[PDB]
């Protein structure tokens, strides 16, 4: 479970399975600057160590900063009331957006990561951050607690979205891996193999309708069929017409839409069978699955994340259901261990928010810690915790406030010993914003981390002081001054 | 670049210590010798600011002072000796002469396995232990002289049974939390005793971290930034890793965590500048990062290897 | 055997009175079938209709509205309803002992009811505060969930280890058997019993004897547990605190006992302290360490997440029983996800689960699908609430029961039901009662009464026009 990193992979110390050696080791004042080294006989040599998985970065940095911006700038809506009417309305407003400030921030860190070093393990676990992100928006900062009928424009584009930036398949590499041409079958047509159709079905399960219409008009649209059979030419023809406009605006228009298509399936389910016994029914199941048909919709799924995006856009586009969808779409196909976004999306869709945060702290400190803050200020998670008979117990950094309280606190600690003093501000903010803790609590916090500021400039210099004239921590200037005169 | 690089010691190493900012090492070994490195902010590589030979003896220990009283390090040696140094940025470095020796604490009649220097907020202070089992607390009375170096006091804390020849190791680590009574951790062998300064300005036992089967090789206190009770950890020869929480209502001791992930004897383990990291090493040759669960259980978060 | 024979099938009007038949030569039999786990006893009518009793006397809040009292108020009935609820089902399980036996049916019946007992103790107690606003009540039902679960340390299992079995020189508590047997009970509350089995051995015997030093902490330890606070959080407080003492002090002392008899004293003491590493280590399951280190650790929901977590890492989610991960489901915040599992074991209990956890708010209607509407009839749908639905569905359930005395039940249940248009259910009674078992004249009167209450006239016209042949002609 934990990351067993190479100290110095070009030259280990340790290698024979004699002499256990006392090896020892030092964490620096510095994240990045530790030190590892031996006492015995002939090994002299000193390993400067840098702490497992840290960012010292210059676009990190620039995420942060971002971050904050967006945290100090929500002003009292970070925090949740348990203006009279509008209050809670205006609250959801700003809440949903600043979501989508983070969501954004995020976006812009993996894209500079991505031209940095390309798709380092760090690109790929921001990735993983953000699908989990994605999803959350999508369930709960959208329609603040309201059906898809409150607006069916914004989900189905978050959750559209969501869908098709959690993993790369259909990759392109895929699709030309079945258009082969390759007729190793007495005239094997270009699609009356399975594969053509549960890649089609996969398109359609994933919103992906754009390519779906292409895949078609790439073998038999107008071939065999306009030829062979000319019934299910007009149903495999204006069915495609139908894929070309589903709705996603108007409620009121799908309600229509899945009219005319149910319409469809009837007419060809009893109909003229000028076609071979396989595309008869391939073309039914096409059908069927856009329809919505739970057993079809289960059937073409490859994993419980297409089969619960299917369900929503065909069989009843209702959150009210989603409970139901998950559990059927995971019968179909559990969740796949490989990758630590799936569990987390399942937890959120299941209700159980505040069960990604560990998670999520895995794959970025920094954007856990976020995410904790605004699901707090959405009021998705909250101090459980309490007091004793009306009476010391000031450890901020504990349990005994929030879940999300202790994330921003720790984050802000493993800020002071990244030694980058633009981000100290952000450290000291977050601290001094924290929405629980005594005036006093912090005022000790401060008066510890402070000394350990990297000042250079005079602007620098000026900074602390303001911090200490704020707080007032006038004996802690005097000190860091005693620095000054002996440094 | 974060390559290895050479002591430049004949014989095995037995201290590294950082300087307050992160930027400086001071090393000790046994060819008696204290070098300190400097981190070059152009070139990010650790390059030798000045070697000397300071101890007639194997040196074991060493520690910076707060910056607040200057450029100062102590050193610890088997040769009985406790040595306040001070740099003289008037010296080139690798000169060899860039660290004047600012006064010699022979007290002590057993070699001496550890010196620290206590927290700045008490002033130019500091205290070692050896294999006379008594613990020595210094003060510089007047920050002006450094050289001016008081005994404060002296506490027998074992009944010093073993001839230096029978395994004898010993450990210090001051409470650096700055609004907390001043107070200190010592390792004697099986035993590891917290002494807390009294009303009358005399050391007291205040309370032991019991559970050591075997000799405690390491111990440090951690900063308490944030938190209203007491971390110590501890890594002990009989291959596990303790961590003990301390409140004060008077002192509690409740045992936090106990690892043994190590299989073999712990050697080293030390802290985050914030307290929330703790680092051990051992036998195994290999470094493991320690976290604090939401519970207050302690999670391995990362192992670094050989 | 294998002979494919065409099988047929018919649901009759009544619940316990199907039947089955086969089209074939030398086949002519019939089959009467009466479906597969159905309650006909007089002891479950019973607990249908005091189970309803609560649901009609809650009134206006069976309801939650999302003045400074009605909030606290409200949490007082409904709380107390919850408890009337746990308190028919356990009247039920019991005169189900009693007739039948331990049978298939109160098994489930046990299981539905630990999972309530845990539902109740995470929600219905503490109303979202933490344990310092109510110790005792809260401990009380902890305690009582975790020991009605499972029935282990049964006494079947005590006498097992103290076999008196020497069989390497045992010292009969030097066995390792004998003290997680001890730290099981204490992690089970069970303090009675964890004195009572060190009372057994070697209180005084060995150590009063062989160690003095430790006869003084294995004696005022036992002392100690003779306390264990369950109504202060401020003795509980003080409480650890000697408890933290006495391992501090017997931690680093005269060890005058086995190398072995030593650490097992220590790891006692570890355990009441509240170590986390040791409560994990002497639990046999996921319910023991959660429930240990809220009586040892910190007495506090806000961890429960963590607690949690630690205990399925140590013992996993047993699929043994249906009734474990219903659990693990309630304390990790899912609620909703137990109905189903419940709704398996009793439709009934499952119903007014569902039901009371909307009075409470634990699960709402998040449905709304138009914008353009005004007949689409749907009292029987996802549309409304997901306990509409199971109230609803009992409702059903019980009219082809064929009980006269649960009708009432059944039609009430659909009249009260929160949700749905009085236009909506005055159809699905339309439809309904045309089936009640009527034969008395008060039952006849009561149909009436029905008709007009909710005025169904061209439906109290054909139940006359079968009256004018079965009432006009029969009664003579």
């Amino acid at each position: 479970g934990a990351i067993l990193v190479p100290m110095t992979v070009n030259d280990q110390p340790i290698e024979k399975n004699g002499d256990k050696m006392p090896l020892k080791f030092k964490l620096g004042p510095l994240s990045y600057q530790n030190m590892a080294f031996i006492t015995a006989k002939d090994k002299y040599k000193l390993y400067p160590v840098r702490i497992p998985r840290l960012d010292t970065s210059k676009e990190f940095s620039a995420y942060v900063s971002g971050l904050f911006e967006i945290y100090r700038d929500l002003g009292d809506d970070r925090v949740f009331n348990v203006v009279n009417s509008n209050f809670a309305k205006e609250h959801n407003a700003t809440v949903n957006l600043a979501m989508e400030a983070i969501l954004n921030e995020l976006e812009v860190f993996i894209g500079r990561v991505k031209d940095q070093d390309g798709r380092v393990n760090r690109f790929y676990e921001l990735e993983e951050s953000l699908t989990v992100l994605n999803c959350l928006r999508t369930m709960y900062f959208i329609l603040d607690g309201q059906d898809v009928e409150e607006n069916r424009s914004e989900f189905i584009e978050s959750l559209l979205n969501w869908i098709n930036r959690s993993d790369g398949e259909p990759d392109e590499e895929y699709i030309e891996q079945v258009f082969s041409v390759k007729d190793s079958t007495a005239g094997k047509k270009v699609f009356e193999t399975q594969y053509f159709w549960k890649l089609l079905n996969q398109l359609v399960l994933r919103g992906l309708l754009s390519q779906a219409i292409g895949c078609i008009e790439r073998s038999d649209l107008l071939p065999y069929l306009s030829d062979t059979c000319a019934v299910s030419f007009d149903a495999v023809s204006d069915s495609i017409e139908l894929l070309k406009q589903y709705p996603k605006d108007s409620s009121s228009t799908f309600r229509e839409w899945k009219n005319l298509v149910l319409k469809l399936s009837q007419a060809f389910g009893s109909s003229a069978t000028d076609i071979s016994g396989e595309l008869r029914d391939y073309i039914e199941d096409f059908l069927l699955v856009i329809g919505g048909n739970q057993r079809k919709i289960l059937q073409y799924s490859r994993t419980w994340y297409e089969s619960f995006c299917g369900f929503l856009l065909y069989y009843i586009p209702s959150l009210e259901l989603s409970a139901e969808y998950l559990q059927m779409s995971l019968e179909a196909n559990v969740v796949d261990i490989t990758n630590d976004w799936e569990q987390p999306c399942v937890d959120i869709i299941s209700g159980k928010i505040h069960s990604i945060l560990p998670v999520m702290e895995s794959l970025d400190s920094c954007t856990a810690a976020f995410t904790a803050m605004i699901c707090e200020a959405k009021g998705l998670i909250e101090n459980i915790f309490e007091g004793e008979k009306n009476s010391m117990l000031e450890d901020l950094f504990s349990y005994r406030n929030g879940m999300a309280s202790y994330m921003l606190n720790s984050f802000a600690f493993e800020l002071c010993s990244l030694g980058d003093k633009e981000l100290w501000p952000v450290a000291i903010g977050l601290i001094a914003l924290s929405a629980t803790g005594t005036r006093s609590a912090k005022k000790m916090v401060i008066a510890e981390l402070l000394p350990h500021y990297p000042f250079v400039t005079n602007d620098d210099i000026e900074w602390m002081l303001s911090i200490c004239v704020e707080w007032r921590l006038p004996e802690i200037a005097k000190e860091i001054y005693t620095t000054l005169g002996n440094q | 670049h974060m390559q290895p690089f050479d002591s430049g010691h004949d014989d095995l190493v037995h201290d590294v210590v950082y300087d307050f900012y992160g930027r400086h090492v001071a090393t000790c070994s046994s060819d008696q010798h204290i070098k300190v490195f400097k981190l070059d902010k152009d070139t990010s590589n650790w390059e030798l600011s000045d070697s000397w030979r300071a101890h007639d003896s194997s040196i074991v220990a060493i520690d910076w002072a707060s910056p607040e009283y200057g450029r100062i390090i102590a050193s610890a040696s088997y040769d009985k000796t406790v040595k306040l140094w001070e740099e003289d940025p008037d010296q080139e470095e690798c000169s060899g002469r860039r660290w004047n020796k600012l006064c010699t604490l022979n007290d002590s009649k057993g070699s001496l396995y550890s010196v620290k220097f206590a927290p700045a907020h008490l002033g130019l202070k500091l205290a070692c232990l050896g294999n006379d089992g008594i613990l020595r607390l210094y003060d510089a009375l007047e920050p002006s002289d450094l050289r001016s170096w008081t005994l404060t006091s002296e506490m027998k804390v074992l009944s010093i049974p073993p001839a230096n020849h029978l395994q004898s190791d010993f450990c210090l680590s001051w409470c650096p939390s700055r609004f907390s009574p001043e107070k200190l951790a010592v390792s004697a062998l099986e035993q590891a005793i917290i002494y807390q300064r009294g009303k009358d300005g005399k050391l007291h036992v205040a309370a032991k971290l019991p559970g050591h089967k075997s000799l405690i090789r390491s111990i440090s206190w951690a900063p308490s930034i944030g938190r209203w009770y007491q971390l110590i950890a501890t890594g002990c020869k009989d291959g596990r890793i303790r961590i003990f929480k301390i409140t004060e209502k008077n002192l509690q001791v409740e045992l936090l965590s106990e690892h043994d992930d190590h299989n073999g004897e712990v050697w080293s383990v030390s802290w985050n500048l914030t307290g929330t990291i703790l680092s051990s090493a051992g036998d195994d040759g290999k470094v493991r990062l320690w976290k604090a669960t939401y519970s207050n259980e302690f999670k391995c978060m990362s192992v670094i290897t050989a």
